[PDB]
């Protein structure tokens, strides 16, 4: 059986098993790919890294608004841009 | 009235047995 290792977690993964790494106050979306070289491929390009959380695509969250006046409601969309859009509550 | 933008965007690929 190919594995990947990850000295962070420091758990074993199997060939396309998905995983959390936190690292760089982050937290990065793996995947084991293996290739016979225990590659790991990391990405943050499906999470939103806003406000210093780390969310997930349809994860909502709160800021105020440039005005002040009232409440954003925001949502990660992801879209491989780390994308997120918000609307006034 | 809203706001939009993109968070940081980065791919690693790391060879644990080279």
């Amino acid at each position: 059986e190919e594995t990947c290792f990850d000295k962070y977690t420091g758990n074993t993964y199997r060939v396309g098993d998905t995983y959390e790494r936190p690292k760089d106050s982050m937290i990065w979306d793996c995947t084991c790919i293996g290739a016979g070289r225990g590659r790991i491929s990391c990405t943050i390009a499906n999470r939103c890294h806003e406000g210093g959380q780390s969310y997930k695509i349809g994860d909502t969250w709160r800021r105020p608004h440039e005005t002040g006046g009232y409440m954003l409601e925001c949502v990660c969309l992801g879209n491989g841009k780390g994308e997120w859009t918000c609307k006034p509550i | 009235t809203g706001m939009s933008g993109f968070s940081e965007t980065v791919t690693i690929v790391e060879d644990t047995r080279p």
